[PDB]
């Protein structure tokens, strides 16, 4: 809010401020560019499917156990097991800044249907393979779907069938370690923790800035008009208006830099969801170290979490070749 | 007006314990929000009056001229209490007693009815609410529609194979440059 | 059908339309800014001379030379941000031209929705327009399938395809098109026992 931040609950400060022109009609215009943009990035990552598929009640995918990441009906929200750990690991009287016109708006897509997209992508990538991302969905047995992925890597499909029991147990054990390991180290969520820190810490400096004198007598507007004559009181006030105002245009400039950077990250995430999920990518290390097989998305506060599944060769022996 | 400490707000009672010499209490922003009455020694608490933002919902001027204002981030049981003369900065107070008021997460809406059926978004509001102009015409507010729900029959032994195909053409637009300028 | 789709509405070309809008609108604010007094005696310059002597006019002209300069500074910073955005978009277009035009791209959902065949570029004011040609499967049917087949006490697998049966006889066909074929050793390969 323009006027209240500069001229707190003052009537003689407001009219003097009007002489400075249309300086802060840009701030309403500039900030709304950021506000509209943030409702677009979320819609460009999760809304790539126009059919809300649902998982069948039976969870027997030839031995594989996906119950770890499927939504849980018992929980009041439709959040999976891993998705619940993320919320507890992210922290969002400090809300007294409302009194200085520093409003905060809510996102268009609230958290509840954000997971609904995630459920749709997870359901449609285990019963229809990847064809559902190119038109009509086609069901394929999951136990035999892995054969196509192994063929793409370079190994013949026979290898999968000989070790179906072995491969399922190894994969099932792998996902179990992810649950505890995520909460083991505190720096895992660092790339998300700083986002809520930066967008909250910067507000504190803006509020704390208006307590400085900026070369005037006092930091409060009321006493100046009640102690000094109107003819020269405009000198001290003008020394203070240009102080707070300049400190405000610094804040908006900082927001533009950060906003221009997040967009460069959301677009990369959009490609990751488009390629590493809806298909198999031949690019190296783009969807995780080692040969790529599949990946699953998971929602998170102000971000997304990917779970890549990769193939890695074990011990070897040396031979002689011609 | 407390010994020249001019200001504006609503005064309540607080449990803060001023020491015998203390008279004024400051905050993070270094402004007065706790004063002791000179005559009767009690610890009052000062907070500024209520406020918020205003947004107007409207279709194009070519369509009907009906509107629906919004009050951001305020309990909706407050501004209807302000139904008097010359108490609010907006002067179009005819809509204070408007249509059926509706309460949302981002404030409350005046001039629309919360229908049950859901369509795709037309005018974003917040917290999964988008208004539109449906049919005898009116402004309505409803809930998000994520697309038609569908289920795929999954079985241990079955597969689908296409028996035909189609060819489609899709367009795409990208900016490449902006107007060169100098000053 | 592309002919009228472009001319069917006006919001189809929104991406290019607001690019020039966001630049002309910035100029208008810059032009109208110089009319602001910045709290001084008068906005126009020469008028502030005849109405005062030549000692306190400096504070009355400093405000008219910093505001006219600080505002110009703000406009320049806006241009830098937008230039840093167009630069990111232009590089994407070059990548699209180098892949979706001069060849066939295997990357999914990069040169149009569905499987990609070819694309054609078209010029545009301050932009480029592509025409992606894509292949999309039509209607399908349910089927019954098995992973492997055991004939001489040994298993066989489809070399390139999947086993399928209409309930009476078994066949092997392509992944993306229905073309049943008779089972054939030259069309399969044997590996290991079928137990
Ligand atoms: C599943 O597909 C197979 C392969 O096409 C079907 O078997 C074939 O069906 C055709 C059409 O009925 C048969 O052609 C005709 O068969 C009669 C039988 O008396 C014959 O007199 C005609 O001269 C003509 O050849 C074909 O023989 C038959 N082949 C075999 C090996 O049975 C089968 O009917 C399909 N099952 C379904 C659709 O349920
Ligand atoms: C998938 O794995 C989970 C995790 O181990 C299994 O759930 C466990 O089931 C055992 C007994 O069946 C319980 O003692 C554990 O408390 C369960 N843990 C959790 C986290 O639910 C689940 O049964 C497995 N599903 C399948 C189909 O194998
Ligand atoms: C696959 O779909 C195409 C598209 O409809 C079918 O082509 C049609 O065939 C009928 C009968 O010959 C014609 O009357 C239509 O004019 C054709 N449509 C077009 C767009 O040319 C084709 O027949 C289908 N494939 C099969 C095997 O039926
Ligand atoms: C035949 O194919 C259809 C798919 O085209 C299978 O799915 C049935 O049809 C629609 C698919 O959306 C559903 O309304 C039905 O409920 C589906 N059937 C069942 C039992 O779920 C169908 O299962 C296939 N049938 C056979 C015998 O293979
Ligand atoms: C208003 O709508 C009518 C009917 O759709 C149309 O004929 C007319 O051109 C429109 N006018 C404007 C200014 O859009
Ligand atoms: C206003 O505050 C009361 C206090 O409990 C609350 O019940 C009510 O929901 C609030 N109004 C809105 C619109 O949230
Ligand atoms: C929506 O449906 C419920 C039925 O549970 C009904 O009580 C309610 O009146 C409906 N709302 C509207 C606006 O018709
Ligand atoms: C697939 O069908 C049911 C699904 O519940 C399963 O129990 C059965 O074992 C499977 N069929 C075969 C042949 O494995």
């Amino acid at each position: 809010d323009c006027t209240m931040y500069i001229c707190g609950d003052s009537t003689e400060c407001s009219n003097l401020l009007l002489q400075y022109g249309s300086f802060c009609t840009q701030l309403k215009r500039a900030l709304t560019g950021i506000a509209v943009e943030q409702d677009k990035n979320t819609q460009e990552v999760f809304a790539q499917v126009k059919q809300i598929y649902k998982t069948p009640p039976i969870k027997y995918f030839g031995g594989f156990n996906f119950s770890q990441i499927l939504p849980d009906p018992s929980k009041p929200s439709k959040r999976s097991f891993i998705e619940d750990l993320l919320f507890n690991k992210v922290t969002l009287l400090i809300c007294a800044q409302k009194f200085k016109g520093l409003t905060v708006l809510p996102p268009l897509l609230t958290d509840e249907m954000i997971a609904q997209y995630t459920s749709a992508l997870l359901a449609g990538t285990i019963t229809s393979g990847w064809t559902f991302g190119a038109g009509a969905a086609l069901q394929i047995p999951f136990a035999m779907q892995m054969a196509y992925r192994f063929n793409g890597i370079g190994v013949t499909q026979n290898v999968l069938y000989e070790n179906q029991k072995l491969i399922a147990n190894q994969f099932n054990s792998a996902i179990g370690k992810i649950q505890d390991s995520l909460s083991s180290t505190a720096s895992a969520l660092g790339k998300l923790q700083d986002v809520v820190n930066h967008n909250a810490q910067a507000l504190n400096t803006l509020v704390k800035q208006l307590s400085s004198k900026f070369g005037a007598i006092s930091s409060v507007l009321n006493d100046i008009f009640s102690r000094l004559d109107k003819v020269e009181a405009e000198v001290q006030i003008d020394r203070l208006i240009t102080g707070r105002l300049q400190s405000l245009q610094t804040y908006v400039t900082q927001q533009l830099i950060r906003a221009a950077e997040i967009r460069a990250s959301a677009n990369l995430a959009a490609t990751k969801m488009s390629e590493c999920v809806l298909g198999q990518s031949k690019r190296v290390d783009f969807c995780g170290k080692g040969y790529h097989l599949m990946s699953f998305p998971q929602s998170a506060p102000h971000g997304v979490v990917f779970l890549h599944v990769t193939y890695v060769p074990a011990q070897e022996k040396n031979f002689t070749t011609a | 007006n407390f010994n020249g400490l001019k200001g504006t707000g609503v005064l309540t009672e607080s449990n803060k314990k001023f020491l015998p010499f203390q008279q004024f209490g400051r905050d993070i922003a270094d402004t007065t929000d706790a004063v002791r009455d000179p005559q009767t020694l009690e610890i009052l608490d000062i907070t500024p009056c209520s406020f918020g933002g205003v947004s107007v919902i409207t279709p194009g001027t070519n369509t009907s001229n009906q509107v629906a204002v919004l009050y951001q981030g305020v309990n909706c049981t407050e501004v209807p209490v302000a139904i008097h003369a010359d108490q609010l900065t907006p002067t179009w107070r005819v809509y204070s007693t408007g249509s059926n008021v509706f309460q949302t997460r981002a404030g409350c809406l005046i001039g629309a009815e919360y229908v049950n059926n859901s369509y795709e978004c037309d005018i974003p509001i917040g917290a999964g609410i988008c208004a539109s102009y449906q049919t005898s015409q009116s402004i309505i507010a409803y809930t998000m529609s994520l697309g038609a729900e569908n289920s795929v029959a999954y079985s241990n032994n079955s597969i689908a194979i296409p028996t035909n195909f189609t060819i489609s053409v899709t367009t795409e637009i990208l900016p490449v440059s902006m107007t060169k300028t100098s000053v | 059908k592309i002919q009228d789709s472009l001319s069917s509405t006006a919001s189809a070309l929104g991406k290019l339309q607001d690019v020039v809008n966001h630049n002309a609108q910035a100029l208008n604010t810059l032009v109208k800014q110089l009319s602001s007094k910045f709290g001084a005696i008068s906005s126009v310059l020469n008028d502030i001379f005849s109405r005062l002597d030549k000692v306190e006019a400096e504070v009355q002209i400093d405000r008219l030379i910093t505001g006219r300069l600080q505002s110009l500074q703000t406009y320049v910073t806006q241009q830098l941000i937008r230039a840093a955005e167009i630069r990111a978009s232009a590089n994407l277009a070059a990548t699209k031209m180098s892949e979706c035009v001069l060849g066939q791209s295997k990357r999914v959902d990069f040169c149009g929705k569905g499987y990609h065949l070819m694309s054609f570029p078209q010029s545009a004011p301050h932009g480029v327009v592509f025409l992606h040609v894509t292949y999309v499967p039509a209607q399908e049917k349910n089927f019954t399938t098995a992973p492997a087949i055991c004939h001489d006490g040994k298993a066989h697998f489809p070399r390139e395809g999947v086993f399928v049966s209409n309930g009476t006889h078994w066949f092997v066909t392509q992944r993306n098109f229905y073309e049943p074929q008779i089972i054939t050793t030259d069309n399969t390969f044997v590996s290991g026992n079928c137990d």
